[PDB]
């Protein structure tokens, strides 16, 4: 589970 | 501390009276945490974009301690498939990448 | 270098013949990167998970320039909101999270 992110 | 890359970066960390573990993402722009009842005053915040958004709880300067290292940055409270120490918070204990 | 985490950590990269800029994301297991044509051999991969998976094509092995270290990994190919290095990249290079 590769993941990174925003909002 | 040095953690190197070969497995996924997961820290304790105490937030809230509580022990949890998280990962330190530094993809991420900011942490979500889910599963802690912090105390004082939140706004929600909408997250994510892909596929409709996702409303969490905005708690600003917490206090919270990451690897033994105590910090305050804004957490995000909502559900989410792991908890996420993002580079707010990895900015404030002030953790770099090295090559 | 040592990267301080106050902005997105998007490093330049080269791949396939092409310069291409990319985010070293330690939450990400894998290097996915879009608008490359990849020489020789490849699988499809599902990734993700959330709402359905994504097909992506796995090559391995793959030549790569991250930040001036060349190194050798698994990159896989596909539309992805922003080109992420993942871990088995960030291990080549020998970048360590440090605080």
């Amino acid at each position: 589970e590769t993941f990174y992110v925003d909002g | 501390p040095q953690i190197t890359l070969w497995q996924r970066p997961i820290v304790t960390i105490k937030i809230g009276g509580q022990l949890k573990e998280a990962l330190l993402n530094t993809g991420a722009d900011d942490t979500v945490l889910e599963e802690v009842n912090l105390p004082g005053r939140w706004k929600p915040k909408l997250i994510g974009g892909i596929g409709g958004f996702v409303k969490v709880r905005q708690y600003d300067q917490v206090p919270i301690e990451i690897c033994g290292h105590k910090v305050i940055g804004t957490v995000l409270v909502g559900p989410t498939p792991t908890n996420v120490i993002g580079r707010n918070l990895m900015t404030q204990i002030g953790c770099t990448l090295n090559f």
